[PDB]
RNA sequence: CGCUACUACCGAUUGGAUGGUUUAGUGAGGCCCUCGGAUCGGCCCCGCCGGGGUCGGCCCACGGCCCUGGCGGAGCGCUGA
RNA sequence: UAAAGUUGCUGCAGUUAAAAAGCUCGUAGUUGGAUCUCUCUCGGCCGAAGCGUUUACUUUGAAAAAAUUAGAGUGUUCAAAGCAGGCCCGAGCCGCCUGGAUACCGCAGCUAGGAAUAAUGGAAUAGGACCGCGGUUCUAUUUUGUUG
RNA sequence: UACCUGGUUGAUCCUGCCAGUAGCAUAUGCUUGUCUCAAAGAUUAAGCCAUGCAUGUCUAAGUACGCACGGCCGGUACAGUGAAACUGCGAAUGGCUCAUUAAAUCAGUUAUGGUUCCUUUGGUCGCUCGUACUUGGAUAACUGUGGUAAUUCUAGAGCUAAUACAUGCCGACGGGCGCUGACCCCCUUCGCGGGGGGGAUGCGUGCAUUUAUCAGUGGUGACUCUAGAUAACCUCGGGCCGAUCGCACGCCCCCCGUGGCGGCGACGACCCAUUCGAACGUCUGCCCUAUCAACUUUCGAUGGUAGUCGCCGUGCCUACCAUGGUGACCACGGGUGACGGGGAAUCAGGGUUCGAUUCCGGAGAGGGAGCCUGAGAAACGGCUACCACAUCCAAGGAAGGCAGCAGGCGCGCAAAUU
């Protein structure tokens, strides 16, 4: 079938070579796993040595890490925005390694509000729900309030991430290969890389 | 700016450049810590690799490659590909019947790191063996020494 | 081939087995085990060709299936079991103990030992690595893995193992002045004292050895096995003390023995 | 130049021939993906046969609550293959 | 295959027997005149580190499948072969002694000495060696009994 | 054994071939008494095959209610031998041939710090804090009913097992450690404030898997190595954490029990190490041919970036890019009565020729191609198609691969017993 050998290629000088053996089992190849966005659907593949490869065909969730805060959380995947290799992958919404995607921001906001006890992602209208009020304005003792006030010194986030939190969606990059391991894992974009990808996305439109 | 020329972001994989810090340390300098390593066998790391800002995953000093095998030498003949040059190795082959020799040559495509600059055609290069980096490249430039006509 | 090979041609067998050409087409292919195929001695070869206990391969099986032979204190019924360097073979039925040691000709010799000596063996440290939970592990030349070794033991050293419990009793460090035997190459079977070690980064190291009579030679680092500390070995030696004679002096010794015979 | 024979060359022309390439147009079969659902079960709703406890009016009769073995019929109810 | 010094590297011919281009220039190739008599530091005289401007050459050493060839031993009745065999027995009823060597293995790649021959190298717009002395900028470790 | 002789002329000296001489290996002719070894359908046809055989396997230790045999008790599960069948393993080794193949194969030398690995050997296997005195449904062999001209074709019905197929606990289990932390104390302070402890209640936890971050036990010439810490994840086509078998059977208790404990093995299993390998790489090395001088790049040719696929490294493939790469030191193309070496014949010293052939590598099973199972095959004494041949038929269908051992046809100068 699909063979990824080296003897069907031309030589360095440019002349062609005559093969001396037919296709072998260990030189085989398999059709690509075009992973889309939807309810989870994964097929297992029996590979050389008796091992398994998890061929993810459909994925909708994955665990992403906020590196600056070191906060890893499991969040759903919403859409694909940018792809360096080819723009056809963006149109068909294919999940591959190093593609830029949009993920939900709710678990990160919950962790941030439970850690620093500061508002985040809230509108200027100051509308609130009592659960969030008791999460932020809880009655703490002197020692615990002392730790929280000290934590409030380091509570500061760049304007780009704050705007993304206001929008409700974050930009992330996938670091795992969905077609090989069956899961879509990655990290939240931030810093110079976030600016680079924002500029690329804006220029694409 | 000058480094970012591809559709994908060019980063050093082992360096985390998004570590948050106080506003006082941000004003000082935005100097990313450089990743480099000693390749061994007595070869020294060029200062341009340590102090440089280029990104090259195939660089023997700042990339993810391993130097093991044979260490060979050649003369630079062509510099027209991106980050890779063509060198020529000359030798003599012995013919038993006539008790004499004949001149022979080989051509090698080797990877040249951005840390090595001011490399001209006709200077000596010491290369080391690594894993296959492309279809025809299996060696990486380790040292560059100038020609006899250097002033 | 499409997979592992299961046969061994008799002419393609190792030459230190001293097999003859006209007996058959095949030779006993050693089973997988602690020792390499080219560096072991199969149980059948030692049991019928060296000791002359059996005449055919069937009698070797009839002996082995009575659970008479023990290798390193454990009963082996496989007739092609790979037995290698510094191994102990015990036959309780006849009350005999043997240790596999190369002679000066590079062949395994029938070397009888005291039953007291048959309780331990020497091993060469091949690998040192830290495993899960920060537990050191030591891997010897005969595939033995030992947990929690002495922190001073490094690679190329020698450890004494008690065959009953399989635990280290003591060890010898790889230093100049110790006693070593060559386990491979042109100097296989020679015993001497280490003189100096040459280090070649990225390549093989070369070690020089000098014997009792003053003859010097060199080998690679992988072919050296440390036997004893200083000039005193920790095991019993074969008839030849590890000194290789030249052809002229072997002829002289043979002629002297013939003259004194009769 | 006139006789007698052979080999090798041209060259009206088209046959018996095969072999090797490729341009285009079809294309068996396996494998992968998206569908598909012949059929086979398990769980709920009733009915009558059977064994363990208990509750109730109680005296060797009959119901309640659970389990438990089989059997017959529904639900395009649910689910698995 | 030798004979064939009738394919000539050793080692052939080219005036008249077959043969030197009509003549000249010229790139690649081949070839090329003489000359030049180990080192500080750090550690225990040696150990580490730089060696060598580098090679070519020669002499060592290591790694290099068996079988074949060469070759040691051995009365297969000799030999071609084979890797066998020999000794005393009053019987050893624990039988004894001994072999299964060695040489060679081209080229390329490793290792350590030699320094003749043959290549290559330095100080000429001296921004060349060696011993020192001031001026400025950028970072790391330790000592002020610890911690800022 | 470092070797020559006849032939051109009326006669001579030469150049120069022809012929003469000796080995070796194929055939053939004549002849042939005794013994020891010993090649043998390679050359033309990798052309075609009747027939027969060439791969099967059970221990005390997975499953026996076949009287098919068999000893005693006679409900008192199973005495023993054991056909058949389910399960497990092997069948990827060996044997044959040399068609293809010219930096390809192959040889020496290195590398995997860029991968996989049945089995053997050794190491782990209460390290997880959350019906068990043993859980469930079927299937053969067997007993009965059948279909087809025909096969190692199978269909229905009635039974019954597991180390087949599934499902699932207890125990260790007392806690420990990370975060959350109401509340309770102890110092200084007139007091706020500055400190030091204890803590109920909640979440997480072991090894493997995926991602992100932090610090820097042991090792290398060199890791983005090994080990450690932190936040999470952990695939229903699902990683581990034993519902398995045999032999000898014994010590203990407030006891006669739900009795508790215990020795050797067999089988199985996640993960390391080892063994047997396999697979991709580095350097050097191959016969003739210019009446083959430029080749490669539309359809990847050379390199870069990111991905896909793959067991891994890589134009292996994809997208976007640069214009590269090779060549009189002979590229590219063509031929080879070319599988490559270890080797063989002849040889003063050089050298010439051969190597299908018992050893080591490679390739193939009429020619192509695609696959299932499995640790390992693009397997052919496995399967599925096309191409060419070809067997039985009741014309509806079914079954093929001797370059395995014999043997047969054909081919030829040329090669053995069903
Ligand atoms: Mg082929
Ligand atoms: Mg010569
Ligand atoms: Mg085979
Ligand atoms: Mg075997
Ligand atoms: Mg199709
Ligand atoms: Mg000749
Ligand atoms: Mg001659
Ligand atoms: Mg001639
Ligand atoms: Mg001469
Ligand atoms: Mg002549
Ligand atoms: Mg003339
Ligand atoms: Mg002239
Ligand atoms: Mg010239
Ligand atoms: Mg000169
Ligand atoms: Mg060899
Ligand atoms: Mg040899
Ligand atoms: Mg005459
Ligand atoms: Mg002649
Ligand atoms: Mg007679
Ligand atoms: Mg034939
Ligand atoms: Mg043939
Ligand atoms: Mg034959
Ligand atoms: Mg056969
Ligand atoms: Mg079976
Ligand atoms: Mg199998
Ligand atoms: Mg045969
Ligand atoms: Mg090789
Ligand atoms: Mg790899
Ligand atoms: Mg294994
Ligand atoms: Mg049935
Ligand atoms: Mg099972
Ligand atoms: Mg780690
Ligand atoms: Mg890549
Ligand atoms: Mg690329
Ligand atoms: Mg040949
Ligand atoms: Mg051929
Ligand atoms: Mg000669
Ligand atoms: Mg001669
Ligand atoms: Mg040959
Ligand atoms: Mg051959
Ligand atoms: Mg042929
Ligand atoms: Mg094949
Ligand atoms: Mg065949
Ligand atoms: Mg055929
Ligand atoms: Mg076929
Ligand atoms: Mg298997
Ligand atoms: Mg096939
Ligand atoms: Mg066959
Ligand atoms: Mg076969
Ligand atoms: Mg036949
Ligand atoms: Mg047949
Ligand atoms: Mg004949
Ligand atoms: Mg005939």
């Amino acid at each position: 079938g699909i063979s990824r050998d080296n003897w069907h290629k031309r030589r360095k000088t440019g002349g062609k070579r005559k093969p001396y053996h037919k296709k072998r089992k260990y030189e085989l190849g398999r059709p690509a796993a075009n992973t889309k966005i939807g309810p989870r659907r994964i097929h297992t593949v029996r590979v050389r040595g008796g091992n398994k490869k998890y061929r993810a065909l459909r994925l909708d969730v994955g665990n992403f890490s906020w590196g600056s805060e070191c906060c890893t959380r499991k969040t759903r995947i919403i859409d694909v925005v940018y792809n360096a290799s080819n723009n056809e992958l963006v149109r068909t919404k294919t999940l591959v390694k190093n593609c830029i995607v949009l993920i939900d921001s709710t678990p990160y906001r919950q962790w941030y509000e439970s850690h620093y006890a500061l508002p985040l992602g809230r509108k200027k209208g100051a509308k609130l729900t009592p659960e969030e009020e008791e999460i932020l304005n809880k009655k703490r003792s002197k020692k615990i309030q002392k730790k929280y006030d000290e934590r409030k010194k380091n509570a500061k986030i760049s304007s780009l991430l704050e705007e993304q939190f206001q929008q409700g969606k974050l930009l992330a990059c996938i670091a795992s290969r969905p077609g090989q391991c069956g899961r879509a894992d990655g990290y939240v974009l931030e810093g110079k890389e976030l600016e680079f990808y924002l500029r690329k996305i804006k220029a694409r439109k | 700016a000058d480094i970012q020329t591809e559709r994908a972001y060019q980063k050093q994989p082992t360096i985390f450049q998004n570590k948050k810090r106080v506003l006082l340390g941000e004003t000082g300098k935005e100097k990313l810590p450089r990743y480099y390593k000693n390749i061994g066998l007595g070869f020294k790391t060029p200062k341009e690799a340590i102090e440089g800002t280029y990104i090259d995953k195939k660089c023997p000093f700042t990339g993810n490659v391993s130097i093991r095998g044979r260490i060979l030498s050649g003369v630079v003949t062509k510099m027209k590909m991106q980050r890779t040059i063509v060198i020529r190795r000359d030798y003599l082959h012995y013919i038993r019947k006539y008790n004499r020799f004949e001149k022979r040559h080989k051509n090698m495509s080797v990877h040249l790191s951005p840390c090595f600059r001011d490399v001209q055609i006709g200077d000596i290069v010491t290369v080391g063996e690594c894993r296959p980096l492309s279809k025809t490249v299996r060696f990486n430039v380790l040292k560059v020494t100038k020609a006899a006509g250097t002033k | 081939a499409r997979g592992p090979k299961k046969h061994l041609k008799r002419v393609a067998a190792p030459k230190h087995w001293m097999l003859d050409k006209l007996t058959g087409v095949f030779a006993p292919r050693p089973s997988t085990g602690p020792h390499k195929l080219r560096e072991c001695l199969p149980l059948i070869i030692f049991l019928r060709n060296r000791l002359k206990y059996a005449l055919t391969g069937d009698e070797v099986k009839k002996i082995c299936m009575q659970r008479f032979i023990k290798i390193d204190g454990k009963v082996r019924t496989d007739i092609t079991y790979p037995a290698g360097f510094m191994d102990v073979i015990s036959i309780d039925k006849t009350g005999e103990n043997f240790r596999l040691i190369y002679d000066t000709k590079g062949r395994f010799a029938v070397h009888r030992i005291t039953p007291e000596e048959a309780k331990y063996k020497l091993c060469k440290v091949r690998k040192i690595f830290v495993g899960t939970k920060g537990i050191p592990h030591l891997v010897t030349h005969d595939a033995r893995t030992i947990r929690y070794p002495d922190p001073l033991i490094k690679v190329n050293d020698t450890i004494q193992i008690d065959l009953e419990t399989g635990k280290i009793t003591d060890f010898i460090k790889f230093d100049t002045g110790n006693l070593c035997m060559v386990t491979g190459g042109a100097n296989l079977g020679r015993i001497g004292v280490i003189t100096n070690r040459e280090r070649h980064p990225g390549s093989f190291d070369v070690v020089h050895v000098k014997d009792a009579n003053g003859n010097s030679f060199a080998t690679r680092l992988s072919n050296i096995f440390v036997i004893g500390k200083g000039n005193k070995p920790w095991i019993s030696l074969p008839r030849g003390k590890g000194i290789r004679l030249t052809i002229a002096e072997e002829r002289d010794k043979r002629l002297a023995a013939k003259q004194s015979s009769g």
